């Protein structure tokens, strides 16, 4: 199945009490790996496989850079907050990361927000960088006059990144590659007369579920989002009404599992 | 986390030098060359991350990622080039592993070799020292083998005023019996 | 612009302290010391990855840091040791993948006694009349003598002003004894100039050699005279003759 | 600047069964910005000892949280999910269903 290795990073200029000014925090698939922030200025483990397999001299050195990531990271806000000519608290945002899909295959995508919007988006083939506007066109300008910083991106998404993921799956293999099978149960009046079919799935993981309605698709299947179920399983269900008798049933799949149930 | 390069490097002005670098990591953030003049600063010349050349005038970076390999190929070469070229790569945690470095001697190319030596007297005393000068490049100037006297490395100078550039080797000793010829070997 | 770094030269007693500045005007995150010495790559001691930050280098033991303000790094040598006699070198990087700006760096010397420190001697030896005649130039040549420790800058001068053309100092001081690590040390250079010009008499030549010693604050307690951060130079006048 | 107010799910791990102790979930998703403030109610009443998740990131650059706590559901016990942020003049109470 495809995996993913994802680093955020948040800013807040003119914080709450109490709100930190920085949050980076680092993501395999849906589980967090990794966290820092502006009060406890140290970098922490977020799953217990982190913590057993990688020695202090990580934490120590990656605390450092993310002090110094802190610090340009202020810098940066408070400049575009110079630019559009804003006072008062605004945010901004990094996600960093790569796909080390099952054909072999990769991906590797940086973008930054401002005000939860999208901001700049790099593209590590064509070496450049997409802008919304003035401001976010005028940082692009700075960055593609930067061949060796260019470079560097596309080397660390390319390379570094998927090195990383693949000893994090290691290091996780037990949480990260295993299968729990979904429980798929169907219960049925939604209102006088007119009957509902809802397709329910629980306790499953991997989080990525297929679920539909078909008749021997069909129109008009009412969807619910996948949450989480606390355990580090989760559930979701897709409901449908029923023209008041065509043979219906609810299909799931599942990390590589095809269920149906009449 | 190793890297190599070689110690020492001689090459003649106006010709090719291909400055070698290996490095064994598990992690690479980019390679760098910087250029040391002796008693100065290093200073950046080249980075390299991707594989292939960058050509920045009579200077060119070549990197191979799989053989962990890159050169700094310097072409013309000039007396000014006489430096050490340090290479240095970022490992996986943004560490900078540095090479021993090496030291780029380049030897002038002489056309007239007019190999004399001289004795240059004292301006305040009889004391004197022997200046051997004008050889050929291809010269080596051997040890003293007498511990009262003393014989420095060659000296490349350059009298712009009449386009003209000589090697040289200094020697001196107190003794009252020593002379300019025994010296120099 | 770029990175200032205080001293140039220093020697110390062991067991003394020592501060070695390191500025820059660039806003650069990283600020780094490094120490060079003979037949190995630079070795970092402590390095900053922003104002209120630092982290041991490879070589901490012996050395403290403190970064304050984004613009000064500074080095504190605690208790000087021979171990510790090398060239100091801070550098700053916008980032931690962008490349290191540089200081000038520090030589730096620690002797267990300071009686060993001395000044260079120096002599102008005069251009052989069999070079004038045979070249039509002639090679002046300067000899600075029995100086440690190896912290000397020579510079040539004519008619009071310095001058680069024509000169060739050798790259690193000779020993003495060879034998002696209190060894002191020797340091030749040349000035070639046509033989038209060391004949005009109105040329003065002054061999300028800038010696880094004791400080007028240090005590001293021998005959000879306190072996301090001097110039000492030797000179000769042009001579048709 | 583009606010987002928070969707607000709440639900059980296991399928819920009177009598059977299971786990209330609140789920606050696809929120900006990232202040927020969530409790558990039963029957109105703030729960003392909640668990809930980091901070978490999404894609979108929005906001995702869960807050949970262990409890045996009844006939008559009400369980909600109060939630306050920017995005909302007083804050929302999302109650338990099914
Ligand atoms: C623990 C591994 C924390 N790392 C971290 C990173 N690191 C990834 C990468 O080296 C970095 O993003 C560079 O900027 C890539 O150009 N990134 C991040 O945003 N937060 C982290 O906590």
């Amino acid at each position: 199945r495809t995996h993913s290795l994802r680093y955020f990073r948040l800013g807040v200029s003119d914080p709450i009490h109490g709100v930190p000014e920085f949050i980076s925090v680092g993501y395999v698939d849906s589980h967090p790996i990794t966290t820092y922030d502006s009060v406890t200025r140290q970098k922490e483990p977020r799953a217990p496989w982190m913590a057993e397999n990688l020695a202090p001299d990580h934490w120590e050195r990656y605390t450092q850079l993310l002090r110094g990531w802190q610090q340009m990271f202020k810098v940066e806000l408070k400049r575009l907050q110079r630019h559009y000519n804003h006072s008062g608290s605004h945010t901004y945002q990094r996600m960093i990361g790569c796909e080390l899909l099952e054909d072999g295959s990769t991906t590797g995508f940086l973008q930054y927000a401002y005000d939860g919007q999208d901001f700049l988006i790099f593209n590590k083939d064509t070496l450049s960088w997409l802008a919304v506007d003035n401001v976010a066109h005028t940082i692009k300008q700075a960055w593609e006059a930067n061949q060796h910083e260019l470079l560097y991106q596309k080397n660390w998404l390319e390379e570094e990144c998927i090195a990383w993921l693949k000893r994090f799956l290691e290091y996780g293999k037990d949480t990260l590659q295993r299968t729990e099978p979904p429980l798929v149960r169907v219960n049925r009046e939604t209102f006088p007369g007119v009957t509902a079919l809802f397709c329910k799935a629980h306790g499953f993981y991997p989080p990525e579920i297929y679920m539909t309605w078909m008749k021997n698709i069909v129109q008009e299947i009412d969807y619910g989002d996948i949450l989480p179920s606390g355990d580090g399983t989760y559930q979701a269900w897709a409901s449908i009404e029923l023209d008041p008798s065509n043979l219906y049933s609810c299909h799931v799949e599942h990390s590589g599992v095809h269920m149906v149930l009449q | 986390q190793n890297i190599d390069q070689p110690t020492e490097m001689t090459a003649t002005e106006g010709a090719i030098v291909q400055i070698n670098c290996t490095y064994q990591t598990s992690g690479f953030n980019g390679l760098f060359w910087y250029q040391q003049h002796a008693g100065e600063a290093p200073t950046f010349l080249s980075y390299n991350v991707l594989d292939g050349l960058e050509e920045k005038g009579r200077f060119s970076s070549f990197l191979s990622r799989s053989k962990g390999y890159s050169y700094l190929l310097l072409k013309e070469l000039q007396m000014k080039d006489s430096a050490s070229y340090l290479c240095a790569f970022l490992d996986s945690n943004y560490q900078l592993i540095w090479g021993a470095g090496t030291k780029l001697i380049i030897k002038p190319d002489i056309q007239n070799p007019d190999p004399a030596v001289y004795q240059l007297r004292d301006s305040k005393s009889s004391k004197s020292v022997c200046l051997f000068t004008d050889f050929d490049s291809q010269t080596n100037v051997s040890q003293s083998k007498d511990s009262d006297v003393y014989i420095t490395d060659k000296c490349v100078l350059d009298m712009r005023s009449m386009d003209f550039k000589s090697n040289s080797a200094v020697a001196w000793s107190n003794k009252s019996d020593f002379a300019c010829a025994n010296a120099f070997n | 612009a770029g990175v200032t770094q205080t001293p140039k030269f220093q020697v110390l007693k062991t067991g003394q302290s020592m501060t070695l500045q390191c500025a820059q005007d660039m806003n650069h995150n990283y600020m780094y010391w490094y120490r060079q010495d003979p037949g190995m790559g630079l070795r970092l001691i402590y390095y900053s990855a922003s104002e209120g930050t630092t982290d041991k280098g490879e070589v901490p033991n012996g050395y403290n840091v403190s970064r304050s303000t984004t613009e000064d790094f500074p080095l504190r040598l605690l208790s000087a040791a021979p171990s510790q006699t090398s060239v100091y070198f801070c550098a700053s990087s916008n980032r931690e993948y962008s490349p290191l700006h540089f200081g000038n760096g520090t030589r730096l010397t620690v002797t267990e006694d300071l009686n060993k420190v001395f000044p260079p001697e120096v002599a102008v030896f005069e251009p052989s009349e069999a070079e004038i005649s045979h070249t039509q130039k002639a090679t002046l040549v300067c000899l600075a003598t029995g100086f440690y420790p190896d912290h000397v800058e020579l510079s040539w001068w004519v008619n009071g002003k310095e001058v680069h053309s024509g000169v060739c100092t050798d790259p690193q001081p000779l020993k003495e004894q060879p034998a002696l690590n209190d060894s002191r040390y020797a340091l030749s250079s040349r000035l070639r100039v046509s033989a038209t010009f060391w004949q005009d008499p109105r040329n003065h030549f002054r061999c300028q050699v800038q010696f880094y010693g004791l400080s007028e604050n240090d005590e001293w307690t021998q005959d000879r005279a306190k072996p301090v951060t001097q110039i000492v130079s030797a000179e000769a006048w042009g001579r048709a003759d | 600047m583009i606010q987002r107010t928070p969707k607000i799910q709440v639900y059980s791990r296991h399928p819920a069964e009177n009598g059977k102790s299971n786990f209330l979930n609140c789920y606050v998703s696809g929120f900006h910005p990232s202040d927020i403030e969530v409790d558990l109610l039963k029957n109105g009443e703030r729960i003392e000892k909640v668990e809930h998740s980091d901070l978490s990131f999404s894609k979108d650059w929005s906001f995702y949280l869960l807050y949970y706590t262990e409890f045996t559901p009844t006939e008559k016990d009400e369980y909600a999910c109060r939630v306050n942020h920017v995005t909302l003049s007083q804050p929302k109470i999302v109650k338990w269903d099914r």
